[PDB]
Parts: C-alpha cells; structure tokens; sequence
C-alpha cells in the first residue's frame, strides 16, 4: 500500500513562502498512470484543490492560486513538494497531499491521502505551553494545556499506554490570542491512591514537550 | 468553474436506518465525475464512491452512490454509530476540480446524562495571576447542555470558555469542558465555586461545586 | 474528417508536432487511446520521461526528433482493434492550456 506524508512547518510569516514535502512509501512516485496532488482545509470549512502533478510531469492548478504556487517532483528522494507563495490569513488550512491512480479512463479521485498538517499563517510568535493538573477527588482528572501558538499540541496518557475514557477536548482561542485545551480521564476513584496517570503534553511548534503526573491533592 | 452544493446541511439518524446525501451541481457533470468521500474527526477524507456509482475497494456494500447531470446522491444503508462523519461531493469533470462544503451526519443514540465534574485552579497557575476552574461534562446525548458557574451565588457570564468533543464512534455521546477564568485576585475573594448542569438526561440541574482552600 | 489509416500488419502513423519553445528542457508529451480527457492522457499508451518498463518489446514508439517537437506515434504490427482515437498532448511549461491533438485512425483488413 502506498502510504504518503506531509512535512513542513506549522506557522509562517504573511508574505511569505509556505513550503510543505510529502514524502510517498510503499510505491513509486513515477509509477505510470498515477497523479499526486495537494488539497486544504481552512479550520471548520471545506476542501480546496491546489493542484495536482502527473507521474509524466502534467502540472494543473486552481487557477486562483495559480500565481503563487509551485508543485514539483523529486523522484530521487520518491517526494513531491508545494510552494505557496505571499501567504496571507486566508492560506492558513490543513494541508494534505494525496494519490490516485492507477488510471485506465481520466479520473481524479483521491485515495490514499496523507495525515493532513497544519500550516498556520501569522506574524505572531511561537509559544509553548504551561501544564497545570486537574485533580481528581468514578473519578476524573486531566490536564490543562493553557497558553500556546499556534496550534496544535497533541495529548496522550501514560506514553499512549492508557486510551480508555480519556477526552482531549478541541481547544479554544483566548482572548489574549493564545490557544487552551483540556485532556481528561476517568478512572476509579479507589485507584487515586495506587496508580500512576501522566500527561505527555507535545506541542511541535515550539518543540515543547512536558510530561505532567496529575495526583489527587494532598491535604 | 462547477460549484457543488450538499444538502442537507447537518442529518440526524437512528443506527439501522438509511441516509441520504445529496450533491447538486451548477452545471452538468460530465460522465458521472463524481466521488464522495467520508471525513471522520481528525482524520484525512477517505474516499468512498468514484465515477458516481463506484465502490473504491475497502468501503462496505452499505455505501451507494447514484445520480447525474447536476443532481447526485450518496446512500449509506444500515447505519453503524462510527458512520458518524462529515460526508464531501467532489467533481473532477472540469477543472478546477471542486468539493461540496459537506454534510454532517450524528448518529442518534438514547438519551445519556451527563457525569459533572469540577476542578479547582492549581497553586502553580495561581502564582502567575490567573485561575483556570473547569468543569466536565462527560458522555451525554443529546449535544445540547447547559453550564452555569457560580462563584459565592453570582451567576458569571462573558468570563467562560467551551469546547466540546466530536461525537464517541463507539458509544454516540458527547463531552463538553468549560474553563471560568478569573484572576487570582478574584479567585481568592471569593469561597464556593460551582457548576450547574442543565441537561435532557437530568430530571432537574446538577450542581458540582467546591470551597476555596478545602480539600 | 481526417483519418490515418493503416493496413493490419503494418506500422500506423499518428502525426503530431508542437513548438518546442522551452529549448533544452524536458517538455510533458503523453499519448493515449481516446480523445484527449480534462488532464493529461486517457489509456495511457507510452511515456516520454522515462523508459517503459518493456520499453523494448512495445509496439508503441516516437521515432522523431522529440527534441525538436516531432512527438509523432508509430503503432507497429496493426490489428483493427488499433483503430480509434488518439490523444496526443503536450505541456509546455507555464502553458495556460496544454495542446491537444485527437487523431483518428482506422485500421483496414489485409
């Protein structure tokens, strides 16, 4: 199975170039009949075809960007790559890359996609984010992930070994301009004493990384 | 270019039943040029139907497709709870190629109150100026739920923040966090802090609350 | 209405030529069976970035000077299930429209 994935930074400056590298496994990216193209997702919106290159070299774009952007191949490293150039607030989206193919008859379905990576368009600066506990007393407890830019952090428990009734809620942006989410467990209330609940708190950007043990709080 | 416009904009369905989505296009679709793909939370679009009325390999019988000229449909029979997803239309018999902006589909569950939970501000945010309180809400259907902080009685309005969780493919229900935000000057004026929940699940509010400086 | 015809058994014909305004450097040219579709080529018959995997046993081959635009096709050993349509589109780089070439061909008994 073909497998692709995006890699490129998550912010960039108004003005200027966004560039992003899928990196395609499991197949060859010249491989005959295949196309290879990028699609965006403006945050709660829809999806935007950017363009799309042929495994022979056919180049096609949204002709509204068709100014400002480049798609090309680098067959050496198996990679395609796109450059978006005089970026502004309407180019922050997800941006995926994708396949399709192999084609008899022209189609231009897309299966399969990359992860998607989130590519933020602001002159504000990194920052990365303070932890704080929620103490449980079921029970729940969580942590507060308060006070970062830009988006996103990720949140697993226990390195990713604990999943059940966990909830890591979408963040919310402060009015200080700075983002805050929670990340949430319940477990058993007769367990607060015994085991041990981390947050491993993992925010790119900044490459920040915390790990947090939320206990109940001692009196 | 071919503007492509999905209707109904949001499709509430019982698990069992069948769901119908159109997609409607501004001109007609040159040789059925039309996929549809299923977006669950976080995750990439996965296609489902190719050329109208295609399954792509991997996607259950379930799943149909249908239609032509400008009028398109997708039909997912016998839903499941993880069908829950936004659904896209997509054309690519003319360039640009272009999507639908989506349809959102919940699968419907019984009714589930919510369990509440409230969690004071920790000392270490408290040195930096600021108290975060949130309260939890966790696993309830339907989405609609009400918050309501307290602090000493005063009902707080303009001062709180919510976000609530995409529906549970398992289990259908929803969780909702909200954070009060007051500064530590605030926060330390003042003894019970409460949380009160108004839900279809609850017969009457549930209040969880908390003393400043107790344990 | 223009047709190419050739007799079964022999070598077809397809004559097709751009402006090879890029000089030196590589220019996207695909052929394929049926009219020429939104993108690029439909059935897709030969490729001209990179040598075919059975590059030595197709009947399918440019025997002109590409370089200088001559991107004509030879199907060699014709069988009347050759005739048909054929797309012959190139892209020259920053094109607002690739040129598209449908030829037709018909394939005569021997």
């Amino acid at each position: 199975q073909l497998q692709l994935q995006e890699s490129g930074p998550g912010l960039v400056k108004p003005s200027e170039t966004l560039s992003l590298t899928c990196t395609v496994s499991g197949g060859s990216i010249s491989s005959r009949s295949y196309y290879w193209g990028w699609i965006r997702q403006p945050p709660g919106k829809g999806l935007e075809w950017i363009g799309s290159i042929y495994y022979s070299g056919f180049t096609y774009y949204q002709p509204s960007l068709k100014s400002r952007v480049t798609i090309s191949v680098d067959t050496s490293k198996n990679q395609f790559s796109l450059k978006l150039s005089s970026v502004t607030a309407a180019d922050t989206a997800v941006y995926y890359c994708a396949t399709g193919g192999p084609y008899g008859d022209y189609a231009h379905w897309f299966e399969p996609w990359g992860q998607g990576t989130l590519v933020t368009v602001s002159s504000a600066s990194t920052k990365g984010p303070s932890v704080f506990p929620l103490a449980p007393s079921t029970a729940a407890l969580g942590c507060l992930v308060k006070d970062y830019f830009p988006e996103p952090v990720t949140v697993s428990w226990n390195s990713g070994a604990l999943t059940s009734g966990v909830h890591t809620f979408p963040a919310v942006l402060q009015s200080s301009g700075l983002y805050s989410l929670s990340s949430v467990v319940t477990v058993p209330s007769s367990s607060l004493g015994t085991q041990t609940y981390i947050c491993n708190v993992n925010h790119k950007p900044s490459n920040t990384k915390v790990d947090k043990r939320v206990e109940p709080k001692s009196c | 270019e071919i503007v492509l416009t999905q209707s109904p904009g949001t499709l509430s369905l019982s698990p069992g039943e069948r769901a119908t989505l159109s997609c409607r296009a501004s001109q007609s679709v040159s040789s059925s040029y039309l996929a549809w793909y299923q977006q669950k939370p976080g995750q990439a679009p996965r296609l489902l139907i190719y050329g109208a009325s295609s399954r792509a390999t991997g996607i259950p019988d379930r799943f149909s497709g249908s239609g032509s000229g400008t009028d398109f449909t997708l039909t997912i029979s016998r839903l499941e709870p993880e069908d829950f997803a936004v659904y896209y239309c997509q054309q690519y018999g003319s360039s640009p190629i272009t999507f639908g902006q989506g349809t959102r589909l919940e699968i419907k569950r019984t009714v589930a109150a919510p369990s509440v939970f409230i969690f004071p501000p920790s000392d270490e945010q408290l040195k930096s100026g600021t108290a975060s309180v949130v309260c939890l809400l966790n696993n309830f259907y339907p989405r609609e739920a009400k918050v309501q902080w307290k602090v000493d009685n005063a009902l707080q309005s303009g001062n709180s923040q919510e976000s609530v969780t995409e529906q549970d493919s398992k289990d259908s229900t929803y969780s909702l966090s909200s954070t009060l935000t007051l500064s530590k000057a605030d926060y330390e004026k003042h003894k019970v802090y409460a949380c009160e929940v108004t839900h279809q699940g609850l017969s009457s509010p549930v209040t969880k609350s908390f003393n400043r400086g107790e344990c | 209405e223009v047709e190419y015809r050739a007799e079964v058994g022999q070598n077809a014909y397809l004559p097709c030529f751009y402006t090879p305004a890029a000089p030196g450097n590589l220019v996207p040219v695909c052929w394929g069976k049926g009219a020429c579709p939104v993108f690029e080529c439909g059935n897709v018959v030969l490729r001209t970035d990179e040598r075919d995997v059975n590059y030595w046993t197709s009947r399918y081959w440019l025997n002109g000077d590409f370089r200088k635009g001559d991107v004509s096709l030879t199907i060699e050993n014709v069988t009347l299930a050759d005739s048909g349509i054929y797309c012959c589109r190139i892209q020259i780089p920053g094109i607002m429209n690739d040129e598209k070439f449908n030829l037709k061909l018909v394939i005569k008994p021997a």
